[PDB]
Parts: structure tokens; sequence; C-alpha cells
């Protein structure tokens, strides 16, 4: 099976290899990848909020949870190490009712503002509603909302629409180089914020707009111009430096 | 004729960065470099007079490579191939978020 | 048979010649048989849904659209 | 009204100075001492208890910063610990707090009978220090069974960090709580 | 006259080399011939007893520019003596 | 004996200052048996401390009931150039739960001679004392014993004169229900907020600084010396097979007396409540329900308190759990669904926030129970209600998530029909008056 | 009278829906959260929005545009 | 018709949805946030010639901004004239209003 995205798979030494199964399949993978990663390894697309190949793992959004064998619970498959002879289920009814239940929490809070919300069209949040929890709403109670925030000119802020997925803060801590963005609180009330009123200074704070999920943090100076249905993608190279 | 000389290149579009879903990857697609397009100039509407100012993205595609590129020869297109980039699947460990700083020194 | 006219009578009416005249009594004939099955369809008309419920092709209503964030979701990839 | 989030104000505001004193950077020391030298994050908790014992029982931000420059950290990292607990007081409280209105186990044995008679006398509101500066009623943190519900605790922050107190007051009624903010209020330390 | 039957009986009667592929679904029962045998085939389904294929409903092309050959001919076909339809298709390309 | 359990006599008893009446400090220690002999336990070596505690069949005092023995076997060997650190977990914030509170109170130096003879039983070089930050009497108390301790040479270089080398930190909390749980614990104890780890990997392997740690309750600690002294078997003569010990008890509620006590493991509960509590509040007749040890456990109802044991096992099979062993006892005339939405209201203020199922679970089965309280709901939405707690047990990183539902499933496995008594009555009011 | 108001609107005989909208005083709130449909009848408003009124300039509804207040503090 | 609240404001917050369902691609929209942060529309454009008046753009408007009305007389003597641009759609709204509400809320209870 073609690794999904075509990823490459690059091998120390074949005997540090080690023999997993999902969904009956045979994978070969090196020692130290992770359940997630062996599920990409046999071309199976396994759903991510939190999750980012870039960044440490966090495993708090439980999108990832996947059936292995002989495990009393569902499995976060981003943070499980695989392990030999391990039988992993990804399309099993705990599985696929264990995604339903998480996506139904996401959206329990999540604003009605699609439509006003620059994510259209390429969400993840919406995709993986379509997809795996395909459960009519039943939330009637109060939404929470959350107030707005200045981080500068360069990224708009939506907070009602955060997940807490917390990449943008591990995207500060671990890519930028600049620790400013937090999580602040506890519980269902915690906010991503500076606390203290400051704009990102960082020059690679615009990468947080592409590793937010949701239109939590989205580009101001694009704000609302278009839907990315109706744009054109042309591949090309920056010129701003050597570093092309 | 005149349409069959023009240059063109063979290509796979990589992922999007909005979205970590891969989903559309695989495909093959011919880029007409369509780019001679104005503005009407009584509503400001994007007016364009290449024929194949669309059909590359909207009708024709191929699954492989090799099918793309045998089409373009067949049709006279001089192309070019673009190889895509493909991720690195690298070694990562929840347990190296904890990893001990070492004795003090 | 296709939807609900294998639950409905009427007679299907058949020429003996082949000719101009045969289609048009033909036509004639249908338009009352047509009469026929309207008037069963009135008269059989159950309550109900009038759209399928899979919340894959069928668009949510105004109201939930405005009230649930899976039905406005389900409408943003609809339309 | 705790907010995730900080408006500048005259009295709290990143441009204040805000160090521990002399007589606190021996007690901050020997807190440095309980961990290795290259994991002083560590003290975060307890240096962040000695600068609210310091400036009178609340964390202005310049102190938040003052500690992150004590650990080396930034101060968001600091920021984030003074959120997430409860026992941390981002906003003016009186020289003695008074902690009421307690959680699941005591408002079984009529634990909201106090509440209304502190505010009473004291003439304030919830969350308000009184107009002199002594007296401020919040949340109390519940601990125990409440056996002996209702309960009230006092941290006591009049005389620094050499002076703090936190105590727990069983049998409070609407007529002994009275009688404990007067002891407070003449210095006489309440009996418990 | 089910899709069963005349699956079944076409693979038995049939000669051998006319059909490259049979499928049988309820999304129509689908002969793929060489192009060299597709009138053959089509004047067996006409004449025979068994299959009565008297009515050429429509003939259609579909593109598939991936192909070396891309052009796909579908003939859609009716027996009003048995009450069923065939779908009997082939392959060509430009030339 | 083996038939029926109870009636700990005075001679047996572990905690022998639980209620106060002696000095705790060092002098009044070792006339009570505290540092006796240490220096001859520690010379044992460590995989003599590992193996008597096996044999005395001791248990996680913590909730988990995870034998300790095997655990403190988890640690590591050979040192790979990285410490071994002990912590203990003195951060009870549970409801309801006071018996580490007067450990500490009035055995400190058990639990200091508990922290040297479990640092020697995991190879660990230094012991940090994680308090809840409201005990501050609590902790100023063990610090003045801790003082008391280093002075005498009873902890620090050469412990005892035993050559062993241990270090005793004392470190604190500040109000966090969450921090109470290991991994938490050791994330706050870095300096970080209180939000739990997933696992793997275990703090055996990379807990505190990423170095081999052991998180054990304070009842574990305090109680391994004096096992080690009297010997294990004398340990394991009491409670039932696989749940042997003593076990400090707190009984709270509508009972006659309330009281903390010192009892067999497996001792039954009803025998407890009436023997020790001067039984039930109007009889063991008026009973609607028991939480048999702490908030983190479904309740039991009447017909099950009456021959239930305290121990890990037996709680287990009727869809409870010892828990702390912190007893509350409601009568007949408790709001049992208030209790409820209580309780939804505690785990709701108290999750830390990090997991989706967590974070947005708890405060929307706070939302339901608040609407069932008055009835303002739909019988529909009982099962709605389960369907809920399913989506949050076994989805979330630790086990607060499971602490949240197992309430809410209790009350609706045991009082289904008074739930739906007060929707009925709900929609009957509204149907008459408007 | 702003630059996004003149790319469509050529007369100025009438408000503009910015100025319309920013006449209308900020509704009180007792409380931190308010929901806005848009309309009296539901169905005929906009998606519901919740909005947070923790900070102390009037909150705006992101879809019409009414903007809210907490009453007390 | 475009819509208004009865405060002035424009229904319309350029979802585009309107403009993605059209099946004859006659609505052109343009948008940017406006000085007092409002998304809203600085170009839309209906060709009327191209339209084929099914309807789609007013089941597909989440806020009930783009409608069609009742009006049917409205020939032209030029081709300019049917290419409607925003003005022109808010100025049909607010002389229709009062029939286009009282249809919306006769048809309310269908869909
Ligand atoms: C929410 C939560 C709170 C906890 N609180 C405590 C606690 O206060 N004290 C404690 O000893 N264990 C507590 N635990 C259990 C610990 O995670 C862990 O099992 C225990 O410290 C191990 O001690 P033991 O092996 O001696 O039983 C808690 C667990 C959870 C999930
Ligand atoms: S992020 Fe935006 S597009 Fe995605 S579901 Fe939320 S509101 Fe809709
Ligand atoms: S703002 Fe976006 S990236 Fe940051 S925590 Fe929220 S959802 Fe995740
Ligand atoms: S279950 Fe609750 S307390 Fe535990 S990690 Fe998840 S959100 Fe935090
Ligand atoms: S009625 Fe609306 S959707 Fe249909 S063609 Fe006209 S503008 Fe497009
Ligand atoms: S008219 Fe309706 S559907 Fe079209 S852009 Fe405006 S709000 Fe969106
Ligand atoms: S992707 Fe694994 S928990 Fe979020
Ligand atoms: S009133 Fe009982 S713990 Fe506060
Ligand atoms: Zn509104």
């Amino acid at each position: 099976r073609n690794p999904v995205g075509g990823a490459r798979v690059h091998f120390s030494n074949p005997e540090d290899a080690i023999e997993v199964f999902v969904d009956g399949y045979a994978v070969k993978v090196p020692k130290g990848f992770t359940v997630l990663q062996a599920c990409e390894v046999a071309g199976v697309d396994i759903p991510r909020f939190c999750y980012h190949s870039r960044l440490s793992i966090a495993g708090n959004c439980r999108m990832c949870l996947v059936e292995v064998e002989k495990s009393p619970k569902p499995v976060a498959s981003c943070a499980m190490p695989a392990l030999p002879g391990m039988k992993i289920k990804t399309d099993t009814p705990i599985a696929k009712k264990a995604r339903e239940g998480v996506m139904e929490f996401l959206l329990m809070n999540h604003p009605l503002d699609c439509p006003i919300c620059d994510q259209g069209g390429e969400c993840d949040l919406q995709d993986q509603s379509m997809a795996f929890g395909s459960d009519r709403g039943r939330f009637t109670e109060m939404k929470r909302s959350v107030v707005d925030k200045n981080l500068g000119p360069l990224v708009k802020t939506v907070m009602t629409r955060c997940i807490q997925c917390t990449r943008c803060v591990r995207f500060a801590s671990e890519v930028a180089g600049v620790q400013d963005l937090g999580i602040l609180g506890r519980g269902s009330g915690e906010e991503i914020g500076t606390y203290v009123e400051k704009l990102m200074t960082s020059e690679l704070s615009g990468n947080v707009i592409d590793i937010c999920p949701v239109g939590a943090l989205t580009s101001k100076p694009f704000a609302f111009k278009a839907r990315n249905w109706e744009l054109k993608a042309t591949e090309t190279i920056d010129v701003s430096d050597a570093v092309g | 004729e005149e349409h069959l000389s023009r240059k063109v290149i063979i290509y796979s579009p990589a992922r999007t960065a909005t979205q970590s879903g891969s989903g559309k990857l695989g495909k093959w697609k011919i880029n007409f470099v369509s780019t001679l397009k104005w503005e009407n100039p009584l509503m400001g509407w994007t007016s364009t007079g290449d024929p194949y100012a669309n059909v590359g993205d909207s009708a024709l595609a191929f699954d492989s490579e090799e099918a793309a590129k045998s089409f373009a020869e067949r049709h006279g297109w001089d192309y070019k191939v673009k190889k895509p980039n493909t991720p690195l699947l690298k070694v990562k460990s929840y347990s190296d978020n904890f990893k001990w700083k070492g004795n003090p020194q | 048979p296709y939807d609900v006219y294998d639950q409905l009578d009427f007679d299907v009416p058949v020429g003996t010649r082949g000719d101009c005249y045969d289609r048009y009594c033909i036509r004639i004939e249908e338009m009352r048989q047509s009469l026929r099955i309207i008037v069963q369809c009135l008269n059989q008309m159950p309550s109900g849904m009038i759209k399928a419920d899979d919340r894959k092709l069928c668009p949510p209503s105004r109201c939930r659209m405005k009230l649930s964030m899976e039905s406005l979701i389900h409408h943003f990839e609809l339309y | 009204t705790a907010l995730n989030y900080h408006l500048d104000s005259p009295d709290n505001k990143p441009d204040l100075p805000w160090e521990f004193s002399e007589a606190n950077q021996s007690k901050v020391k020997e807190i440095l001492s309980y961990y290795p030298s290259n994991y002083k994050q560590s003290a975060v908790i307890p240096l962040l208890d000695l600068a609210q014992q310091q400036n009178g029982g609340w964390l202005p931000v310049s102190a938040m910063n003052a500690v992150a420059k004590v650990i080396e950290v930034a101060p968001i990292r600091v920021y984030e610990v003074a959120t997430f607990y409860s026992m941390f007081n981002r906003a003016k409280v009186g020289k003695y707090h008074l902690l009421v209105c307690g959680t699941t186990p005591c408002m079984i044995r009529g634990s909201r009978d106090i509440e209304s008679a502190l505010l009473d006398h004291l003439g304030v509101k919830r969350g308000e220090v009184t107009k002199d500066g002594l007296f401020s009623v919040g949340e109390m943190e519940c601990m125990g069974c409440c056996v002996n519900a209702p309960m009230i605790t006092v941290a006591d922050y009049s005389n620094g960090s050499e002076g703090y107190t936190y105590n727990y007051f069983e049998d409070v009624t609407p007529e002994k709580v009275v009688e404990i903010v007067e002891k407070l209020r003449k210095g006489e330390k309440p009996p418990h | 006259m089910d899709n069963q039957f005349i699956f079944k009986y076409s693979w038995e009667t049939l000669p051998k080399k006319w059909v490259k592929k049979m499928e049988r679904s309820e999304h129509g029962n689908r002969f793929d011939t060489n192009t060299d045998y597709l009138f053959q085939l089509l004047c067996f389904l006409k004449l025979h007893t068994y299959t009565r294929v008297q009515v050429l409903i429509d003939i259609c092309g579909v593109d598939y520019p991936s192909r070396k050959r891309r052009f796909e001919v579908v003939y859609n076909l009716l027996s009003t003596r048995y009450n069923s339809r065939i779908r009997v298709q082939t392959s060509a390309d430009e030339v | 004996e083996k038939t029926h359990f109870g009636g700990l006599k005075d001679e047996d008893r572990i905690f022998t200052n639980l209620y106060g009446l002696h000095d705790p400090f060092l002098k009044g220690a070792m006339k009570r048996g505290d540092w006796h002999r240490t220096k001859d336990l520690v010379l044992k070596g460590t995989d003599w401390i590992v193996n008597e505690m096996k044999k005395s069949g001791l248990r996680g005092r913590g909730g988990a009931g995870f034998p300790s023995g095997l655990k403190w076997s988890f640690m590591p060997k050979v040192s790979d150039g990285r410490p071994s650190y002990l912590v203990v977990n003195a951060d009870e914030s549970e409801p309801g739960t006071c018996k580490d509170r007067e450990i500490m109170r009035h055995d400190p130096h058990k639990l200091l001679e508990g922290c040297l003879i479990a640092g020697v039983g995991m190879r660990a070089s230094a012991a940090y004392i994680y308090i809840r930050g409201e005990y501050v009497n609590e902790r100023l108390n063990l610090e003045k014993a801790r003082r008391e301790a280093y002075a005498a040479g009873l902890l620090g270089k050469n412990a005892c004169g035993s050559g062993y080398d241990f270090e005793v930190y004392i470190h604190f909390g500040a109000g966090a229900y969450i921090c109470g749980e290991e991994t938490a614990l050791l994330e706050s104890l870095e300096g970080k907020q209180g939000k739990p780890r997933l696992k793997p990997p275990f703090p055996a392997n990379a807990g505190l600084y990423g170095c081999p740690t052991t998180v054990t309750n304070v009842e574990t600690v305090a109680v391994s010396p004096t096992i080690l002294r009297r010997g294990p078997e004398w340990f394991s003569s009491f409670g039932r097979k696989n749940n042997a010990g003593t076990k400090l008890f707190c009984i709270s509620g509508h009972v006659n007396k309330p009281c903390t006590v010192e009892e067999e493991m497996s001792i039954p509960l009803k025998e407890l409540i009436e023997r020790h509590c001067g039984g039930v509040r109007g009889g063991w007749d008026n009973l609607l329900a028991i939480i048999p040890g702490g908030s983190s456990v479904p309740l039991i109802p009447k017909n099950i308190c009456e021959d239930v044991l305290m121990d890990f096992d037996a709680l287990k099979a009727v869809q409870s759990g010892l828990g702390t062993a912190a007893v509350i006892v409601m009568d007949k005339s408790t709001d049992v669904v208030d209790a409820i939405a209580r309780l939804s209201y505690f785990y709701k203020h108290e999750s830390c926030g990090q997991c989706t199922p967590c974070r947005e679970g708890t405060g929307w089965l706070w939302m339901i129970m608040e609407r069932m309280k008055v009835g303002n709901a739909k019988l529909e939405e009982i099962d709605m209600l389960q369907e809920v707690t399913k989506q949050i047990e076994g989805h979330t990183i630790c086990a607060l998530g499971d602490a949240a539902a197992w309430p809410v499933q209790g009350l609706i496995r045991h009082f289904r029909p008074e739930l739906e008594r007060r929707i009925r009555e709900r929609a009957e009011r509204e149907l008459l008056q408007a | 009278v702003g630059n996004h108001t003149a790319k469509w609107m050529q007369d100025r005989s009438k408000k503009s829906p910015m100025e319309l909208i920013s006449e209308v005083p900020p509704i009180k709130v007792d409380g931190r959260i308010v929901a806005c449909e848009g309309d009296t009848n539901p169905a005929l408003g906009h998606p519901i929005e919740f909005i947070c009124l923790d900070l102390n300039e009037p909150a705006i509804c992101k879809y019409c545009g009414l903007r809210y207040v907490q009453d007390h503090h | 018709a475009l819509r208004r609240y009865p405060t002035g404001e424009e229904r319309c917050i350029a979802c585009k949805l309107c403009e993605a369902v059209c099946p004859a691609q006659a609505i052109t929209i343009e948008a940017e946030e406006r000085e007092d942060g409002s998304r809203r529309t600085t170009r839309y454009d209906i060709d009327m010639t191209k339209c084929i008046y099914c309807g789609f753009c007013q089941e597909a408007c989440p806020v009930d901004a783009i409608v069609e009305g009742p009006n049917f007389e409205f020939a032209t003597e030029t081709h300019e004239e049917l290419l409607y641009d925003k003005e022109k759609l808010l100025e049909n709204g607010d002389r229709w209003e009062t029939e286009i509400a009282e249809n919306l809320r006769s048809e309310s209870l269908y869909r």
C-alpha cells in the first residue's frame, strides 16, 4: 500500500524494523514509530486535531482513538508507541463510536458561524463532522463564549472557535522560539492568550494561521476576501531572501 | 495547430497547508499556464481570451505521471515534469517531552 | 415500475392499425387514465416526511441550520 | 470576577517595580535549594506564594514578572501557573481575607447561612475590599468532611510574610462570624 | 427472465472468445467485448430465441484520457419479449 | 479471623496517635516506636524491603489499590545516570477525606521514616512530599518534624548511621484537585500546570524530571516501617485474601457520631456504621444510599449496604470502589438527585480542561443534572444522560473523566424511578397551571 | 463615508448601513453572556450567536451588528 | 432583492454560498472587513441575463439576505440595466420589503 501522502520511511537498519497489523494488513515500520504513524504507512488516514508531525505530541483532542487488541480502552494513536505483534483496528464499532462521541463534544460549544468563518471550505472540523461523527445534534443548552484577543496586525482572532488543541502554544515554544502564547485558566474556561496585552513579534508568527485547525487564528489582511474553492493554486518559490 | 505548440507542465498538486488530511494527493494535472486575463471595463469582471483558461484544472486529470506524459506527447504539447515533494516520516516519542536535562553543568 | 406505480390502477391503451389516428386515440385515453391515477394519488396520499432523512444529501430545515452546529455544517457542505 | 487576561491599572501594570525584599531573599535561597539548579522552575508555586504574602495577599503582574526572573522562564509560563491554581489572588484583597460559601460536603448541613450575614456587617459585596482595606470576602477552598459545617477560612496578610496564617474556623454562625471579624479588627487572633 | 438467468445462460451458450468481461449487478448486466466481435455478439443477442434483444436503446461514448484506448462505446439494449435490459461495451482510440 | 472481620484491637493499630492525645514530635515518636532500629532495616538491603512488602500484601492506599510491593519493584535496579525519586502524595483534595491530614497532623515521623524506608526499597536518592496547599498548619508541623529528623541524623547524608544518603523535601500545591493525580502531581512539582500526562511513559521509567519515580500515598508510606518491624505475616493476618492489612476509615454524613478510625480491611460496612458511629441516624431503616469511599465511586443502595464488605474486591463486585475509604451516609430525607448534581458541579469545576471529553463533557453532565433536579427535562433525556457518561468514560487522558461519569451512572442505575417521578410531576404541574 | 461603503454606494442621500447600525445604542444585559438571533422569530434571523460581555467595550454580534453591554458590571 | 435588518444593517455577510451554488454562475461577489470590523460585501452583482430564476441562491443563504421577490414586471430597453449591482438589489429590497416579509412569514412553516 502507498503511504498516506506518499510519505517516505527511512530505516537505519533492516534489523531495526518491527511488524504491526493495521486492519489485518501487515506493515513494517521502524522501531519508535507511533500507532498513528504505522497507520500512515499502511495507507489509513486517521483523523486528528492536536497532533502535528512537526510539534511535540500532546494527545488532548482524543480524535485519533483507535482499537488495539488486548487493550481495555481506546488508544490515542498519535501518542502510543507501536509494538511488534500489535493488532490495530480503526473501523470497528468501538473506534467509530469513540470518534462520534468526541466530535459531539467538540461541536458542543462551537459557534454557528461557518458562513462568516474564513476556515469554511477548508476546515478539518467540517470534514470530520461530515465523515466520522454524522450524528444529528442534541445539545440544546447555552454555549460558552469567549472575548477576542489582540495579537497584532497579522493574526486575526475569533476565540469562540478555538478547540483548545494547543498547537499554537507548542509552535510558539518549539518552532518560533518566542514564548508569548500560553493556555490560561482551567477547565472549560481555559483560554489561549498572552495574558498581558502584547503582539506576536516573531518573524514566524504567521504560521499559527496554518496550524490552527479552526478559524480561531486567521490572517488579518486576508480576512473575508475569498473562499478557498474560488482560488487557483500555483506552486512556486519565494524570492524575499536567498533561502528559496 | 496554433494551440498545440504551447508549453505545459505535468505535475502532482501538493497537499494544502490549511488542512491536515491527505485525500487529494496522487493526482496528476497538465498546467496550461494560462496567464492572460484582464478586467472588463463595465463591471470589472475577469475577462480572458484563452480557450485553455480552466480546462487543465476542471476536466483534464490523470491518475499517473506516465498517463499524463503520454497524453501530452500524443497531442504535441512540450512539457516539463516537476516531481512532488513528500514528507519524511521520522521517529517521534511522547516520552521525549519529559527528557532529563542532565546533571547541573 | 417505480415509486408507487405498482399500487395504482390504470389501463394501458394499445393500437390496432399503427396509424396517426390510433396514436391520437391513445393520447386521449392516456389522459383519461392519467386522471384516474391523480384521483387515486389524492385519496391515498399519506402523511409524513417528504425528504429522505439520510443527512448526506437532504438540506436541513431553516430552523435547525440556525440552531444546531451539525445542521449548519451540513448546510454549508451541501450548498 | 476572575478573568484569564490582564487589564492595565495604575496599581497593577508591568512598569511598576517589584522585587523580593531583603528579608525575603533568605527565604528565596532555601526555596531554590530544594531543587536542582537547572530545574528552578519547580519553585514557582512556593515563590508565588511567598510573593503574594509579601504584597499583602495578592499578585500584581509585576510580581509575576519578578518570580519569572528568579527562575529564568518566560513570564507566560508563570501566568499559566497563576491562573490555573485557585489559591492565587490576582486582584486586591483585604488585610484579612475571609473565605465562605463552601462546596458540596457542607451545604447539606446548611452552609449557605453565613455569607449574607458577613456582607451585611461589612457593608460590601463579594470580591470587593472594604473602604479601610481590611476585609474582603472570597470563595472558600473546602477541606475534610464538614461534620462541623458551617466553616470559614481566614487568610491573614496584615503582617507581610512573617505573620501570614491560613486557618479554618468551625461551628461558624451568623453571630460567631461577627465575633471573628471583630477580634480580627482589634488585632486579637480569634480562637480555633 | 431475471438478471441471474441471462448471466448464467450467456456464459454457457455464447462463444468464449466474444466476451472478455461479464458483470452481474443491480446496476445492470454488462458484457465487455473486443472491437472485432461487437457486431456478431449483438446479432446473436438479437436473433437468439432465448435472448430476443430486439431494441437498441442508445449508443454512447465515454472519454477516459488516462487509458491507451481512451474511448468506451456503450450499447444499451432492451428485450421487450423477456422484459430485460443488457449493456454491451467496447473500447476504442482516436484512430 | 477467617469468617468475620472487624473489631481491630488496640495493640494492632499502626497509627497509635490517630486521635492526637500525645506528643507528635520526635521524643514522643521514639517512645511510641518510631525511628527504632531503622539502621538495621536499611542494612537489610533493597531486595529484602521489596520482598517483605510483597509478602505483606499491602495495596495502594491512594484509591487504585495497586500492590505496593510489586509497584516498588518496577523501579530500576541499576542506575543509568539518572537519579531515582520518591514522591509522597499528600495532596488529598477529595471531598470527605482527612486520613492523610491526620497522619501528618499527629504522626509526621511515621511519614518521615516511611520516606526513608520507601526510598531504600526503590533505590531513591531523594524524596519529595507534595502537600495540599490548604494544609498550611499541617505543612509547618511536618517541617518542624523534618528539621528534628535532620538534626538527629535520621535523615540526610548517612541516614541513621546506615550509610544511605537520603534527602527529604517538602513541596506544596496551590488549590487544585487534579494535582492529586500522579502524573499531574509530577507536572505541578516541575513548576507547570497540573495537567496529567499520557501513559506510556510510566513514572517508573520517566517521571519527575524524566527520571525514574514512584508516586505513592501518605498512608502507604507511613505504614511501611511498621510492616517491616512487626513482619508481613502479621499484616496479612488481617482482612480477606488479596485484601490484607488495616485501613484508616472516616465516616461522615448522616451518622449518629461521625469519626475517623483505623479498622481491619474487609470489615462489614453495616458493622462499621452501627458499632463505631452509633448507627445510621434514625436507625439503619432510614437509609437512602451510601457512598463507600470518597466522591469518586458510585453510590450503593440500602439493600447492597446490608452485606457488602469494605475492601477493594467486594466493592468492585457491586459496581463501586473502596477509594479513600471515606464513608458518606445519606438517609431517606436527602435529595439524592441534588446530591449527584452537586458532585457533577465539583467535577466540572475541578476538570483540568486538557482533553476534550472531560473538558466539555463534565459541564454537559452538570447542566443536565441541574435540569433534572427540578424535572425540567424529558423522560428520554435520562437515556441521553446515560449515553453522555459512556462517551466520557474510557476516552479521557486520566481517571477524573471516569470519576465524573460514575456518580451519574449510579444514580440512573439505582434511582431512575426517583428521576422519572420528578419529570412526571413537573409536566403534571405544567398542564394544570397553564 | 468610508472606503468600504464607497465601493458600491454612489448615493449620498441616505445613511449607509454602517452608520445606521452604529446609531442603535448597546442593549443592556443582566449577565455576562447573551444569545443573539437577529430577529424576534429565530427562524427568520441569523444563526444563533453567543456573545461574551466580559470586556468594558460593547460587544458586537458578528452577524447583525447589534451591540450588548453588561447592565451592572 | 437584497434585504436588511430592521435596524438598517445589511443581512448579507459575504459567505459566498449563493455564489457557489448558483447553477448559472450569475453571481459575482467581492468582500473585505468593514471599518467597524464587519464582514460585508463591497461588490454584489447578479447578471439577470445569465440567471435561470431557480431560487437556489435563496435556499443557500443562511441569513435570508438574498431572496427572489414577487415582482415579475421589470423588462428593460437595454442589456446594461439587467446587470444588477449591489445598490440596485438593496433598492429592490427596500421597495418590496413589506411584501417579502409577509411571504417569508407564510412560507416559514414549510422550509
Ligand atoms: C483526580 C484524581 C485525584 C487523585 N488524588 C489523589 C490523592 O489526593 N492522593 C492520593 O494518594 N492519590 C490520588 N489519586 C491517585 C493517584 O493518581 C495515584 O494512584 C496514587 O497517588 C498512587 O498511590 P498508591 O499506589 O500508594 O495508592 C488521584 C487520582 C485522580 C485521577
Ligand atoms: S472552524 Fe469555522 S468553518 Fe470550521 S466548523 Fe467552526 S465555524 Fe465552521
Ligand atoms: S487557537 Fe487554534 S491552534 Fe490555538 S489552541 Fe485554539 S484551536 Fe488550537
Ligand atoms: S480527564 Fe479531565 S482532568 Fe483528566 S486530563 Fe482530561 S480534562 Fe484533565
Ligand atoms: S436564481 Fe439565484 S441561484 Fe438560480 S441562477 Fe439566478 S442567481 Fe443563480
Ligand atoms: S446573499 Fe446570503 S448566501 Fe449570498 S453571500 Fe450574502 S449571506 Fe452569503
Ligand atoms: S490527535 Fe491524538 S489526541 Fe489529538
Ligand atoms: S462549608 Fe463545608 S467545606 Fe466549606
Ligand atoms: Zn445578531
